[PDB]
RNA sequence: GAGCUACCUAAAAACAAUUUUAUGAAUCAACUCGUCUAUGUGGCAAAAUAGUGAGAAGAUUUUUAGGUAGAGGUGAAAAGCCU
């Protein structure tokens, strides 16, 4: 009977499970695309979206620095989200990160992966899906009937 | 008004980096010995080849 | 406890060959439009991925080059140019990492 | 591949079109709805009177919450809050067709989407004219009290005063030991006990050589159909079809409930004063207060009870 | 301003019409009896109604030691000695039989909740039963009493120096060892603090409640 | 909530309740169908050697809102006829004696101090 | 067959801190032992683990080499130990 609790039980325990997301965390800042497995990474996810939300707030602002202190354990990373990542969102209210599910791991684990990622970043884009074009088949149906009605009243 | 951590090396972590950090804090003990004894005492009580 | 009695190949063939213990085949196979090689519908093409990340790794490499040592994430933004490539004027005040390869036509 | 693939609506969709099609989809169900809003209008079935022996159409509700109600005598009643959500009459058997005894109703709500559903399911919707609905739950309902499929039913059938069962799907708790589940004692935490605390005891006598069909044993708790019987009704909210329905509820909030009037044999024979086959807000011979209350129901904004 | 702790919304997967269902029979009431405002630590005066008597009130004098529920179960809890005899009173604060709440002195305390009284000096929890009620200045902020108490022998009725229990307002000094502070200090739970997830903003919900709330007067 | 071999005080002015011989009278049964004694409910209390009964009025185990708990667990010794032994309570007792079933006119005759 | 174990011979070793009438004294490590409980029961182990406990300057513990052999040896006698 977990149901309503929203955390997954990762590592040796509750501090583990910190630590070993703060350290997702870290590298995800640092490189702005980070492989794990896919259940971590869906776990860090959240994190990485409210930590950018703390850089917004501000460099003065004394929470927002100890937070950053706290989650960022290279201590270089913490002005780049203040000045580079927190800039770079200002427009956005969320949906800072990217996540993607990747082909299975090769290394006799198995193990399911993602990708995830800070949007915006400098990095070669990746192989998003790509919806169809309106020129296919059904697209066009749809396309004629969307212009009588809007037309038409 | 901004109050940035310095950029330092963790002290326990498993790096070089962080090791070298390490050194510096057994170094100053030798810094802070008031006495040429303690300092002499540091800096030779661990034996190695 | 301990079995009163050796299982048959019938009672066996009947457990390990039912339905419920076979491998179930799978319908959401498809080939890729770019690199024309297999994936699933709802998972990123591993070919397609593959190249990618293996530009990512030139491009973080020639990174480390330049910081030189850890500890050294710049404060501004970054930007990757390619031969014949020069900085814009909105480029201007952010770190350049210099690619010897052409720009990939994918990337741009 | 010359093979099964799997598909969904959004699989060709294109970007311009993937709005288009929900909003395309939400008009629709706008437009189906409000065309059934005024049932005396669109021939209705013959309306008879009330007489002994007589079953209504039942709701189906969703549940809400609980909050706290007083009552003029300053008692304090848990309650608990169902919400009556796209509820409308959907497929009529008569009498011979479903059982001898007595005739059956389908009623459904809570309008869902239409996207991964049977084409089955879609198709019986298309001919009623309705959007889909989350679940369907059948009532006994005698001849004279029958209704047209397609009709709405609004809280306002029930009325304070009115006791009324609900029935439910419990809350899922997977699978359990004994102790939970059948509330055995169990075995002592200390003094030498050998791996045994919370195991069942013997299963059954060593004579007859077998385990009797029935014994309680660890398995799957919760998740069954439950029904709580003679619970009243304090007041119903018009505005929003809210019941105030006295105690607990079987399920977890947000699910969906089967309310009808009580079968306890103290009352038998209730819907003598109640909307006999339902309420029906077309005719509208007096539009009905925002909230309706029962008498004993100290109503909030009334002088503080003093006991005197 | 002060909006009073019943009104915000716990999260959870419930409705938000089923906390507009609530409000609408809160503020109701609150228009035939006045709800003043209060924290913990305040002492405050209740007359409530006998169902026991025929038409006469009874009156409780106590400091609010905690506030708990939402919606239309609010309650808050105040606390006193009588004669010797330490009581305790839950109050449901929309509860039609409460005739009057008097905020005899309005204060804030270091601690939000102030069960550990129970284990404090008596002195703590006495309060004069006749006792007037001071003035109050609108133009200030409420004042936050700093008084750190005195606790009696170690058995308590729960271990106030865990570190779950976050109490500061307990002379701790006086009455445990540095060595006992630190025994306690195993049980810190440090990363809690730090962890976004466990954190709920309700500054939002706090903001669109407030004009709500002043639109329907 | 006073069970058997709970340690109770006794809240009168009765010779057998007084602080010569510390030792605090215990529980030895409570006369309800469940062991569990409430406000109101009777016990037979082991004291002085003696065995006597007692009507607890206040315990501090919580309650319904609007009710007062207690710090200490009390109790009235109670002849057999009924009769309350001592003659005068001084600590505050609830107003609940009044309505619930049982006999206890007596005891609010004896208590100045209801709360 | 005494590289285990029992006892002995020779040559060696270890014992912090804290108190004490100055020691087969006290508190308690290292070290030695193995009280009680749980786990384990083809185990990590053909006797262990985890806690909890006993002694801990002595009739103490430990190392190296030698000695006593089955009708026997050794034994602060458990008819215990001698691969
Ligand atoms: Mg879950
Ligand atoms: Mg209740
Ligand atoms: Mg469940
Ligand atoms: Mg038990
Ligand atoms: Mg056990
Ligand atoms: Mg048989
Ligand atoms: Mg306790
Ligand atoms: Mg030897
Ligand atoms: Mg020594
Ligand atoms: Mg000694
Ligand atoms: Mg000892
Ligand atoms: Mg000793
Ligand atoms: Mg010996
Ligand atoms: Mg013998
Ligand atoms: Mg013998
Ligand atoms: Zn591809």
């Amino acid at each position: 009977i977990s149901h309503g609790r929203v955390y997954r039980r990762l590592g040796l325990g509750p501090e583990s499970r910190i630590h070993l997301l703060r350290n997702l965390l870290t590298g995800l800042v640092r490189h702005e695309r980070i492989e794990a497995t896919w259940a971590r990474a869906d776990e860090m996810r959240g994190y990485a979206e409210k930590l950018i939300d703390y850089g917004k707030l501000g460099d003065t602002n004394e929470r927002a620095m100890r937070m950053a202190d706290f989650w960022l354990t290279e201590k270089d990373l913490i002005p780049k989200l203040f000045k580079v990542l927190a800039p770079r969102f200002q427009g956005q209210n969320g949906n800072y990160t990217r996540m993607l599910q990747i082909p299975n791991r090769k290394e006799q684990d198995r193990a399911k992966m993602a990708v995830i990622e800070y949007k915006g970043n400098y990095l070669p884009p990746l192989p998003l899906p790509h919806r169809d074009s309106n020129l296919t088949l059904l697209n066009q149906l749809l396309l004629g009937l969307q212009q009588d009605l809007h037309h038409n009243q | 008004v901004a109050r940035y951590p310095p950029i330092v090396a963790s002290m326990t972590a498993d790096s070089k980096a962080a090791r070298q950090r390490r050194v510096q804090r057994w170094q100053a003990t030798v810094h802070a010995a008031p006495s040429v004894d303690e300092k002499i005492r540091i800096l030779t009580k661990m034996q190695f080849k | 406890a301990a079995p009163k009695n050796r299982r048959t190949i019938e009672v066996n063939r009947c457990r390990r060959r039912n339905p419920q213990k076979l491998i179930k085949i799978k319908n959401n196979i498809d080939i890729c439009p770019e690199c024309g090689h297999l994936k699933q519908k709802h998972v990123l093409c591993g070919y397609c991925y593959e190249k990618v990340r293996q530009e990512t790794t030139k491009i973080r490499q020639q990174i480390g080059a330049q910081e030189g040592g850890p500890f050294r994430a710049p404060s501004v933004e970054t930007m990757v140019l390619y031969t014949g490539e020069k900085p814009s004027e909105k480029d201007q005040g952010k770190r350049i990492v210099e690619r010897n390869i052409k720009r990939p036509s994918w990337f741009t | 591949l010359h093979s099964k693939s799997s598909t969904w609506w959004d699989e060709h969709l294109s970007e311009e079109n993937l709005s288009f099609v929900k909003q395309l989809v939400s008009d629709e169900n706008k437009t189906q709805l409000t065309s059934k809003l005024n049932p005396l209008k669109d021939e209705p079935w013959p309306l008879h009177p009330w007489e002994p022996g007589s079953f209504r159409v039942g709701l189906i509700a969703l549940k809400l919450g609980m909050m706290p109600l007083w009552t003029k005598d300053g008692q304090k009643h848990a309650v608990t809050l169902l919400q009556v959500q796209d509820c409308h009459v959907l497929k009529y058997t008569p009498k011979e067709d479903h059982n001898g005894k007595i005739a059956a109703l389908t009623v459904g709500g809570k309008t869902v989407s239409r996207f991964y559903k049977p084409d089955s399911r879609l198709e019986f919707y298309r001919d009623l004219g309705l959007p889909p609905k989350q679940i369907h739950k059948i009532f006994h309902v005698t001849d004279n009290a029958v209704i047209k499929p397609g009709t709405p039913l609004y809280a306002a059938h029930f009325r304070p005063g009115q006791y009324v069962d609900v029935t439910a799907k419990t809350i899922g708790k997977g699978f359990q030991g004994v102790m939970k589940r059948w509330g055995f004692k169990g075995q002592p935490a200390s003094h030498g006990q050998t791996k045994t605390h919370r195991r069942p005891g013997a299963i059954s006598t060593g004579d007859i050589a077998r385990v009797w069909p029935g014994t309680k044993m660890p398995g799957r708790m919760g998740n069954q159909n439950r029904t709580v019987y003679g619970l009243k009704v304090w007041r119903v909210n018009t505005k929003h079809n809210i019941i105030y329905v006295n105690g607990s509820v079987p399920g977890h909030k947000n699910c969906l409930v089967k309310i009808k009037d009580s079968t306890l044999p103290a009352y038998k024979d209730s819907c003598k004063n109640l909307p006999f086959p339902t309420y029906f807000p077309d005719g509208d011979e007096e539009e009905l207060p925002e909230d309706l209350f029962d008498e004993s129901v100290w109503q909030p904004s009334e002088p503080s009870i003093t006991f005197a | 301003r002060f909006l009073s702790p019943e009104f915000i919304p716990p999260r959870g997967r419930t409705n938000p019409l089923k906390f507009k269902i609530e409000r609408k029979d809160m503020l109701d009431r609150r228009k035939v009896l006045p709800i003043p405002e209060f924290y913990v630590g305040s002492i405050l005066r209740v007359t409530t109604a006998d169902p026991y008597a025929s038409g006469k009130t009874s009156q409780f004098l106590g400091i609010c030691i905690k506030r708990s529920g939402n919606g239309l179960g609010a309650t808050f809890t105040l606390r006193n000695t009588i004669e010797g005899q330490g009581v305790e009173i839950c109050f449901e604060l929309y509860n039609p039989r409460i005739q009057e709440i008097q905020v005899v002195k309005l204060e804030k305390r270091l601690d939000d909740n102030l069960l550990y009284l129970r284990d404090a000096l008596p002195e703590y929890s006495t309060f004069d039963v006749n006792m007037k009620p001071v003035p109050q200045e609108a133009c200030q902020e409420v004042p936050v009493n700093k008084l750190k108490v005195k606790m009696k022998p170690k058995p308590w009725s729960k271990r106030w120096e865990r570190p779950n229990f976050n109490i500061k307002g307990i002379r701790f000094d006086l009455a445990l060892t540095e060595e006992q502070m630190k025994e306690a200090q195993k049980w810190n739970k440090p990363w809690i603090e730090f962890d976004m997830m466990r954190e709920y903003d309700t500054s939002k919900i706090e903001a669109a409640l407030w004009e709500e709330i002043e639109a329907s007067k | 909530a006073v069970q058997k071999m709970t340690r109770v005080r006794v809240v009168d002015n009765s010779a057998l309740g007084s602080t010569p011989y510390h030792r605090p009278p215990r529980c030895i049964h409570v006369y309800n169908k469940s062991g569990v004694g409430k406000v109101g409910d009777q016990i037979l209390l082991a004291i002085r050697g003696q065995k006597k009964k007692a009507l607890i009025v206040g315990h501090r185990m919580p309650g319904s809102r609007m009710t007062p708990k207690f710090d200490s667990n009390n109790v009235v010794l109670i002849e057999d006829n009924g009769n309350p032994v001592g003659t005068r309570i001084k600590i505050p007792i609830p107003t609940s004696l009044r309505r619930r079933e049982g006999e206890y006119s007596k005891v609010l005759a004896i208590a100045q101090n209801f709360v």
